[PDB]
């Protein structure tokens, strides 16, 4: 079967490799 | 189409065996490095790095 849903906030991931704290660094 | 090469061709018709070269020199994991020898480390004192 199949049905839809709302996905809410989730699919975040570490675009780069590089380590960040406190940090409001934004991204493409 | 058919690419064929003839000996008798001039400049710009021989065939040029091309290979590239593509890097990814970024702040992850290296794996592939030159013949720098390593030296042992230090800590609390200013080096070169």
């Amino acid at each position: 079967t199949q049905s839809y849903t709302n996905s809410f906030t989730r699919g975040v991931y570490y675009p780069d490799k590089v380590f960040r704290s406190s940090v409001l660094h934004s991204t493409q | 189409q058919s690419y064929g090469f003839r000996p008798t061709y001039g400049v710009g018709h021989q065939p040029y065996r091309v290979v590239v070269l593509s890097f990814e020199l970024l702040h992850a994991p290296a794996t592939v490095c030159g013949p720098k020898k390593s030296t042992n480390l230090v800590k609390n004192k200013c080096v070169n790095f």
